[PDB]
């Protein structure tokens, strides 16, 4: 019993692992992309002089 | 060496109080974002 | 009884270890990659002058 | 040797108180992130 279920919930959280990664990866990608678009959109110095 | 130590000066015074104050301002953040 | 059950929860804890690792490793990679993108997106010293 | 020691100066015163104050501012953280 336990050997069977143990491999079930196992294989599951494994496919559900790369899913989480997929999510947090693409979202961190679109965030860094969106942010790279923000920074660029106003001067590389303009951000420094507003600082 | 973050404390010189411181020184300042002044003167013054016072009391109570112190000084400074301031606080406020603004910041940066807011501013940045805004 | 307890020898078999022992090796059970064991093979499980070791498999669910590289699961822990695989998750904790991949995510600490998306952070570093997203961070390397964030840093690079504004002057290697824009961070320094803002500081 | 970071207490000079411290020283300062001044003157002054015061009281009560012291001084310083501051607190505040801004920071860085926030600033850083933003």
């Amino acid at each position: 019993r336990v050997k069977k279920v143990r491999e079930m919930e196992l294989i599951y959280a494994r496919a559900q692992l790369e899913l989480e990664v997929s999510k947090a990866q693409q979202l961190a990608n679109v965030e860094a992309k969106k942010f790279k678009e923000m920074t660029e959109a106003l001067g590389p110095g303009t951000i420094r002089d507003l600082a | 060496v973050a404390g010189p130590e411181m020184q300042v000066k002044l003167l013054q015074s016072l009391g109570l109080k112190s000084t400074l104050i301031t606080d406020g301002s603004s910041p940066i953040n807011l501013f940045s974002t805004a």
